[PDB]
RNA sequence: GAAGUCGGCAAAAUGGAUCCGUAACUUCGGGAUAAGGAUUGGCUCUAAGGGUUGGACAACCAACUUAGAACUGGUACGGACAAGGGGAAUCUGACUGUCUAAUUAAAACAUAGCAUUGCGAUGGCCAGAAAGUGGUGUUGACGCAAUGUGAUU
RNA sequence: AAGUUGGACAAACUUGGUCAUUUAGAGGAAGUAAAAGUCGUAACAAGGUUUCCGUAGGUGAACCUGCGGAAGGAUCAUUA
RNA sequence: UUCGAUGGUAGGAUAGAGGCCUACCAUGGUUUUAACGGGUAACGGGGAAUUAGGGUUCGAUUCCGGAGAGGGAGCCUGAGAAACGGCUACCACAUCCAAGGAAGGCAGCAGGCGCGCAAAUUACCCAAUCCCGACACGGGGAGGUAGUGACAAGAAAUAACAAUGCAGGGUCUUGUAAUUGGAAUGAGUACAAUGUAAAUACCUUAACGAGGAACAAUUGGAGGGCAAGUCUGGUGCCAGCAGCCGCGGUAAUUCCAGCUCCAAUAGCGUAUAUUAAAGUUGUUGCAGUUAAAAAGCUCGUAGUUGAACUUUGAGCCUGGUCACCGGGGUCGUUAACCUUCUGGCAAAACCAGGACUUUUACCUUGAAAAAAUUAGAGUGUUCAAAGCAGGCAAGUUUUGCUCGAAUACAUUAGCAUGGAAUAAUAAAAUAGGACGUGUGGUUCUAUUUUGUUGGUUUCUAGGACCGCCGUAAUGAUUAAUAGGGAUAGUCGGGGGCAUUCGUAUUCAAUUGUCAGAGGUGAAAUUCUUGGAUUUAUUGAAGACGAACUACUGCGAAAGCAUUUGCCAAGGAUGUUUUCAUUAAUCAAGAACGAAAGUUAGGGGAUCGAAGACGAUCAGAUACCGUCGUAGUCUUAACCAUAAACUAUGCCGACUAGGGAUCGGGCAAUGUUUCUCGACUUGCUCGGCACCUUACGAGAAAUCAAAGUCUUUGGGUUCCGGGGGGAGUAUGGUCGCAAGGCUGAAACUUAAAGGAAUUGACGGAAGGGCACCACAAUGGAGUGGAGCCUGCGGCUUAAU
């Protein structure tokens, strides 16, 4: 098994360092995937420019239209997808609305039955969510 | 090749105790083994043992009186300071009143409690309880 | 375990607990020394002569009577071989295998055995060089292995 | 600065030596002087590299190189002469070699390699009008004779 | 004092090459999420030619066959 | 390594050392203990977060050190600058312009644009801290004070006092109260006194100051994890939820609306980075037979690990706290502080003092060393986060006194004291040794005197060296159920070379004969009245060693099976044989390495990739039959993999019962055989294995190892971190090539996988049972012609 000598620290350290790359967590954290390959740069939130709206089909055993939106990030111009939490707000969220996006919870993995979605809308046009659904605050003029 | 005769002696003793045999034969013999056997015999875990003296490293026959749950060696022999005794007792010993850790300090081979009284650390040899 | 084999044989010799010559064996500790010197003058192996005193002469382990080993006695008397016995025997075996290999070109098993002997002879030579029984510059030679054996 | 022309035909440009540097590909042998850069005169010195020879040495005689420095002038110096233009691809022939003397030098022929065929001498192949005749053959299948393809992979 | 001859520090500019990153790029070859269809066991049973590994050839498709191995076999078994 | 990289000489320059630079001379310096290069989404540290221990992440940020003022470069002043709120030149920006020109740098304090998910006043003051200056007085966007914010931390306001029918409970006690009255009222409104440079805020404080809109506390959830709905209306696998499972196709506890409750509370939720979980990075502390993973085997270097033994036993006292313990030592056995120098003593050493590690690791302790931080001592910011202040004294309101402002963390690394257990190198082997008021001598220095200075001699004090001189017991650890080397009888389908035999297959000649021969489940193709198949003789070719052939042997593995001879070698056994630690493991590095594949030569009988034909099903294209290419054989060169398996690395120790089996040895007044062999029995060592059991292990199958592991540590290499993508692309490297070695990322998925159990299925097997099954010579029939009745198609309006 593992060496158990009083002067085997170099062997133990070298083996631990070499095998540490096997773990997905260590590999991700040290390869900088959260900045290079990720749509963000490690940011918790970001702003984007809306492109269009997509009714992505739901995988088995479900089948639904989730009124997601295709957005273009302001800082990079790349095209990604976003999810609208509130119901029936598709008419409220239009294109080129200067939307605000955040993560979903799995740190870069698809949610539920909809493949290709990792970001959700937190604020839209600067008015935010949770207000246009209860009619507490209306959208501003543009 | 035999790397440490103390490990073989303690493994033979614990194996015989698990089997229930009242006597055990240890080959070969060394001063470290004799000192370790003296420590556990003084603490009451080991009955009389006789050293057969041939023209070789020697052999030991030990009378086992039970009351031993496990005796083992700690390899490699880490250097143990005064403040490390508490950590070793927590890691190895069943409790703070049961079990003995044997250290080869500057003043000789003795138990952890006696070494703590001597106010001198050393290297950890093994444990028994 | 065997150095270069999977065997685990334990065959050896058990020296007696006594360290004294037998009662009738009045070897007088000097006639044996003269016999050893005569047996070494021809050039027989120290192990082989020790066998001869054990079997033909009836002498016990020579140390128990003479007080010194066979190698030590002849070294003190000056009849010391240039190379150690085990060193010389291994070089002899290595030389014989190489002489067989240069003739039989299709013996891969013998080539493997030669490689094992070369590893053994080098490790023994390194030990003897460290212990100082040989001059520090004792690089073993494959071409002049015939020189080293003889 | 090739806009000429079917076409860079012709000419120009490069060129010696020393010091840097040199890609794709490859049969690992090359490509390669690849490509791309710098220097070069004269004079005055410096250092190192070898021979015999009078009592650690030594005054000669008899010698050629290399490297470096300063100074100087037409910022010039292989000063005439001498003397590679280079690169990226396609078709084709492997290469060296050979031929239409006097219009065609090639992709044509040949080549090593590969493969096939006949023949064990009372024979195969060839020759002779005939021959008591000749060649292969001062030969014997690792040979001779007859063909096709044309390096390597 | 301006100016001038030499020495070094030398910013910065042209010409080329090398390195890291990015943006191109028609088009070619991959798998993953995949509209009906397509498709027979190649494998799961003796999956209907027992299975599988290495190697080579052939075949629209899993694949078929030759050689040597393993049972992870469907046999731990023929002492007469 | 030029145009300085390593060192030397000399010089220059620097405040000074220095290849800092220059000229010359040699080729040196670092590196698998990772040099060099690359990335850093890297200023470093005190420190911060998580908190059994060990560990992991962060440190832009109140302190210390470093660099910088858009980017380099150069310089003056000045002790001190390569200064930029100093200058000069160039580049990129921006700038007034009479187009001649001047020219500028907020990563300083406020403030502005832009990038942004993300961060505040173009406020007041030198009063406190300190700094500068010619200076008791000046200045300080250092610094202090205030202003806006959703968050970084610490303390509590949204109230409680009763009557109230009833649920009640027990004449004692809570509840909603479509209800009221008296109570305690604190924020605010506003002049006071404190506070402050002046103000804000704070403590005191003119007075006013709640009855329901009182002066309405919200954020998520109520299927589980994880707490709280089969309560009511609307949609109805849709809208949608949904971190995961999962719900939604009219009874929706999960969708959206009402109600209630649940966790938290001026806070709740969401996203991201990290920590614990994660014993899923395992040193503590993982796993490798079957789930991911032991390399095909062997050698072996760095590296790691390394058998036992060298001052020990006994008798003492002693001052000391819990009859113990820590410590100090001789006395002497066994020698008493080895030794160097010194003081006195002087028949040297005897006593004491200075140094005593050869050289350590290790342990203890000490010195030395920032504060802030952490733990923590003391102290009543009304408690607390705080702070380092404070306290007396309640009868004179006392020309004062009294405490503190600790302690630890330090050792990574360095210095030093004490100990010599554990682990390391040497001591005197060709004695090339302590040898020493030492038998003889050399050679030098004057630490001194001979007159102060300079020089030789040498009495003298001392360093060093030459042949001897026996002062003494003169010097070598046992020889490991470690290892190597001998030596004897052996043993082996271990290796190579030559060599002998065997029948089988195919082919050739000839001979006897004629109808079919081959082949398959059935065929078909092909050949055969020309002599097929068969049978008899002879010869040739190459391949291969059947039966004996076994839960038997050998070899490191791949593999090795005819005889004999030669050569080299190997294990086990026997051994009062020799050396003495010479050993285990391996990164790298090399030898061997089935079959198939490659290059050529020789050889090519059978089989047989590719291929050729004929049934076969619908299609066969594949299985089947015959022929047949490369290949199967050998020689000389290649490669380098397989289910290369015991799916199980190597060395060492221990662990239960039996019977077979190979090799060796020991014993038998046991059997047998023309001096030994064969058989049998017992013991032991070394192998291949088998049966039972499970103290023990595992998830189980199972395992004498896969046991001696939560009671986790004998030593050492290789390898894995969910499945795909993918052993794929790219890169490097070996090979002529096929290919071998090394070997990712993006993206996607909530699961793949192992063991075992129960059903189901099997063109699987074994027992059977049946006229809705067959056999039976079956009997009757339907279906064949025509009609009753019912079913689909058609018609209609309903059929």
């Amino acid at each position: 098994g593992k060496p158990a000598g009083l002067n085997a620290a170099r062997k133990l350290r070298n083996h631990r360092r070499e095998e540490r790359w096997a773990d997905a967590h260590y590999k991700k954290r040290l390869l900088g995937t959260a900045y290079k390959s990720s749509p963000f740069g490690g940011s918790s939130h970001a702003k984007g420019i809306v492109v269009e709206k997509i009714g992505v089909e739901a995988k088995q055993p479900n089948s639904a239209i989730r009124k997601c939106v295709r957005v273009q990030l302001i800082k990079n111009g790349k095209k990604v997808t976003a999810f609208v939490p509130h119901d029936g707000c598709l008419n409220f969220v239009d294109e080129n609305d200067e939307v605000l996006l955040s993560g979903f919870g799995r740190k870069g993995k698809a949610k539920g039955d909809i493949p290709g979605v990792r970001f959700k809308v937190v604020k839209v046009a600067g008015v935010g969510l949770s207000a246009l659904f209860h009619e507490k605050k209306e959208k501003p003029r543009a | 090749v035999r790397q440490s005769v103390l490990a073989d002696c303690l493994n033979n003793i614990v194996n015989a105790e698990r089997r229930g045999r009242r006597q055990v034969l240890i080959r070969p013999s060394s001063k470290v083994i004799v000192k370790f056997l003296t420590v556990m015999q003084k603490h009451g875990y080991i009955d009389e043992f006789t050293e057969i003296d041939d023209h070789r490293s020697g052999k030991i026959v030990i009378q086992l009186n039970g009351r031993i749950n496990k005796c083992g060696v700690i390899s490699p022999r880490f250097n143990v300071k005064l403040k490390d005794i508490e950590k070793w007792v927590n890691q190895l010993l069943p409790s703070r009143q049961v079990g003995v850790i044997v250290l080869t300090t500057s003043r000789g081979i003795m138990s952890h409690n006696e070494a703590r009284a001597k106010d001198a650390g050393g290297k950890i040899l093994g444990f028994f309880y | 375990g065997r150095m270069h084999s999977k065997g685990k044989g334990i065959a050896s010799s058990a020296l007696p607990y006594v360290r004294s010559p037998p009662a009738w064996c009045k070897a007088d500790a000097d006639s044996v020394v003269e016999q050893i010197l005569k047996f070494s003058k021809k050039g027989m192996s120290p192990s082989q002569i020790g066998v001869t005193l054990r079997d033909s002469h009836g002498i016990p382990q020579v140390r128990f009577i003479t007080g010194q080993k066979i190698m030590r006695i002849l070294k003190a008397n000056g009849l010391a071989p240039e190379l150690p016995e085990d060193l010389y025997n291994l070089i002899k075996k290595a030389v014989s295998v190489r002489k067989h290999l240069e003739r039989n070109r299709k013996d891969k098993d013998s080539k493997f055995r030669l490689i094992l002997i070369e590893s053994r002879i080098h490790r023994l030579a390194r030990y003897y060089r460290k212990v100082g029984a040989l001059p520090p510059t004792w690089k073993y030679e494959s071409a002049t292995a015939s020189a080293l054996v003889a």
